[PDB]
């Protein structure tokens, strides 16, 4: 069943990626921002900035140096300011991308090379593993996670009183189906008979609030 | 801090007021105004994304039961108070009380303070009634003492320690919560981190406005005076000097806002990580969710920020 | 027709009393979407839920699903 669910999830993931064009919007946003910044930088070459013309060749071939110097200086000032603006924006965006790449490297180290107990760091649910995938100017992680489902309703007790002693669940939790009491792991309903090998004894039945009476099976009494 | 005030400055109205001659002269510089407006719009959108990532992490809106008995634990200081006409917890009310044209506009945030309060209430109700289960699937109810026994077991302390001292631990918890409300009320510098963002943005805007009264080499700092005292052939020079100065001032403001927005977004990502790990689960990371062995966390909404109560 | 919001004056959007998820962010909790005309409403934070809590009741899952998600960086 788990293998079938894993294969179905992989197929669904591929189909969702194919059918949705906006899934990869982050990389497209980065590329569009860079291309648009370049386009603005190139378009800034066609501004007079106060000069008679926006082409250096026209000024050179129309005016002598003594008076063309002013026009060339105005063009130089404008283009230098535009280039400085572009460089500053590129530096800020490069810092953004470096932060994103550091986060991606951390996710690769912790989700892929191992198993992470961090909540929501490697996908929604209890992280099982991750698979890396290359993307143009980016990385795509396939987080395989375990999601519990089909929960059901139970009466629980903090401890079990038996022979005047309080028994606490060693690993799981005490549950009741209406008449009998069992002990089961917290993330999966696998009821088992309350014995002395899955519970431990601490104190009497006077301190704990909510203790209930039940019989604790002993694996030695039969023999 | 999670987000800062969303501001938008009209480049044309700021540089040129309502003068068409200045607009025609401004068109000579290309598309500087478009770039500045674009950058400010991007910052404004990023603020909404910050608040969404920090608070909007749960799908359902959980509610606490009308009968509030959790084995002695007393959450009245963090649960919403229906008596006030704000649906805020007393600590949230204290937090909201401790914090104190020329083409400039302030865009309201996408999420109202009431909506952020509802998100915080949903997170608190989910944590109280289902522990960490609701952050990784369906919300599974569990008695709160049993949940705290699980969290005690998660730090190397056997669960029988909790039960045998249950009414003791509850008392300590309640007392600790109360002390928090006292300290915030007795210390005016408790919320300095949010006030730094507020003060920085306000001071930047004040300096940007005050830059409009600088001559920048022109005969006057008022554009209408230059227009009304000269004719275009030599008024153009004075207007050009004013345009250059005001454009440089606006450029400096935009660059400073971009850097500060990067800082604020870094803090917002840290807050989102703490909401995912400290609140929706139990973290074994040292000093990530407060001093000591982490047990649980309670988020609280604050004006342009989030406050975590780390129980350890 | 005409709707006054805390983010200004909205013209051409019919204010709609039901709440849905946000499609186009207007501001101050107001979002607009196209249904056939343009409607403006108050965004909904999610489905209402009240998990039944009592001092001696626990819900335990009985079976499970393996879910795979994508994250792009
Ligand atoms: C609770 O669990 C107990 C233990 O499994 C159930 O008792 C069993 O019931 C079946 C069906 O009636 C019998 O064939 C078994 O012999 C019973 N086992 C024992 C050990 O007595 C009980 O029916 C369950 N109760 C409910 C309400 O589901
Ligand atoms: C669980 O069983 C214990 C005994 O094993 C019950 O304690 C008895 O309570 C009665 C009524 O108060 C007393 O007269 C007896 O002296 C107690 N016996 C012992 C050995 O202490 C206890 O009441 C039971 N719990 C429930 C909920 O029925
Ligand atoms: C939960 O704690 C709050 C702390 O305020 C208690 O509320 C106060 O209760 C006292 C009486 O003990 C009243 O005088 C105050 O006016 C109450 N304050 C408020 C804001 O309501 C509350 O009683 C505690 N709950 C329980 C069940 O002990
Ligand atoms: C756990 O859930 C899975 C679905 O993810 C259940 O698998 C289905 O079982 C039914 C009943 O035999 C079949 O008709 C379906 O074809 C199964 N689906 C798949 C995808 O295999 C599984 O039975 C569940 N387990 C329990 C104990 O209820
Ligand atoms: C458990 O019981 C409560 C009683 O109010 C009920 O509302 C809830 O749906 C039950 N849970 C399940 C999973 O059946
Ligand atoms: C649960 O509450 C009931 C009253 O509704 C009370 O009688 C009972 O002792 C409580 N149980 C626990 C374990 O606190
Ligand atoms: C929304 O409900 C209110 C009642 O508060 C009513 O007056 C108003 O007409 C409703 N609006 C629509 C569009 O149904």
């Amino acid at each position: 069943l788990i293998a079938n669910q894993f294969n179905s999830a992989i197929g669904k993931i591929q189909d969702s990626l194919s059918s949705t064009p906006s899934a990869l919007g982050k990389l497209q946003d980065v590329v569009n921002q860079n291309a648009q910044a370049l386009n603005t930088l190139v378009k800034q070459l066609s501004s007079n900035f106060g000069a008679i013309s926006s082409v250096l060749n026209d000024i050179l071939s129309r005016l002598d140096p003594p008076e063309a110097e002013v026009q060339i200086d105005r063009l130089i000032t404008g283009r230098l300011q535009s280039l400085q603006t572009y460089v500053t924006q590129q530096l800020i965006r490069a810092a953004e991308i470096r932060a994103s790449a550091n986060l991606a490297a951390t996710k690769m180290s912790e989700c892929v090379l191992g198993q992470s107990k961090r909540v929501d760091f490697c996908g929604k649910g209890y992280h099982l593993m991750s698979f890396p995938q290359s993307a143009p100017h980016g990385v795509v992680f396939l987080h395989v996670t375990y999601v519990p489902a089909q929960e059901k309703n139970f009466t629980t007790a903090p401890a079990i009183c038996h022979d005047g002693k309080a028994h606490f669940p060693r690993e799981g939790v005490f549950v009741s189906n209406g008449t009998h009491w069992f002990v089961t792991q917290r993330n999966f309903y696998e009821p088992q008979i309350i014995t002395t090998d899955n519970t431990f004894v601490s104190g009497n039945c006077d301190v704990v609030i909510g203790i209930v009476n039940n019989t604790v099976y002993d694996p030695l009494q039969p023999e | 801090p999670v987000s800062m005030t969303k501001t938008s400055v009209d480049c044309t109205m700021y540089i040129c007021g309502d003068s068409t001659e200045c607009s025609n002269l401004l068109l000579q510089y290309g598309s500087f105004c478009t770039q500045l407006n674009r950058a400010l719009t991007g910052i404004a959108v990023e603020q909404d994304k910050n608040t969404q990532e920090v608070f909007a992490q749960v799908k359902q809106i959980y509610k606490t039961p009308p009968i509030k008995d959790f084995g002695g634990f007393n959450f009245s200081q963090i649960l919403p108070d229906p008596s006030k006409p704000s649906k805020r917890s007393p600590i949230e009310d204290l937090l909201f009380n401790k914090v104190t044209f020329n083409g400039l506009t302030v865009l309201p945030p996408l999420l109202t303070d009431e909506m952020i309060a509802q998100y915080t209430s949903a997170l608190l109700a989910g944590t109280i009634t289902s522990g960490w289960t609701f952050g990784a699937g369906p919300a599974l109810q569990i008695p709160f003492p049993m949940q705290m026994a699980y969290r005690f077991n998660g730090i190397g302390v056997t669960q029988n320690v909790l039960y045998e001292n249950q009414k003791l631990i509850a008392n300590q918890f309640n007392s600790a919560i109360g002390k928090i409300q006292d300290s915030l009320s007795s210390t005016p510098s408790a919320l300095g981190k949010l006030q730094d963002v507020v003060n920085q943005n306000a001071q930047a805007l004040n300096t940007l406005v005050k830059q409009l009264s600088s001559n920048f080499g022109a005969i006057s700092s008022v554009l209408n005076d230059i227009l009304s005292r000269l004719d275009p052939p030599e008024a153009e020079v004075q207007i050009d000097r004013l345009i250059t100065g005001r454009l440089q001032s606006l450029q400096t403001y935009v660059t400073q806002q971009l850097i500060r927005a990067a800082e604020i977004r870094a803090s917002a990502n840290l807050a989102a990580t703490k909401m995912s790990e400290c609140v929706l689960g139990q973290s074994k990371r040292v000093d990530f969710c407060g001093k000591g062995y982490h047990l649980m966390s309670f988020p609280q909404s604050a004006p342009h920020g989030v406050v975590f109560l780390h129980v350890t | 027709n005409v709707f006054q919001t805390r983010a200004g004056c909205l013209i051409g959007a019919e204010h709609v009393n039901n709440s849905y998820e946000c499609d186009i962010p207007i501001g101050a909790g107001i979002c607009a979407s196209y249904q056939q005309s343009i409607i403006a409403y108050t965004m909904s934070l999610g489905a209402e839920n009240s998990v039944a809590y009592s001092n001696n009741s626990i819900a335990i899952p009985t079976n499970f699903t393996i879910s795979v998600t994508t994250e792009i960086l």
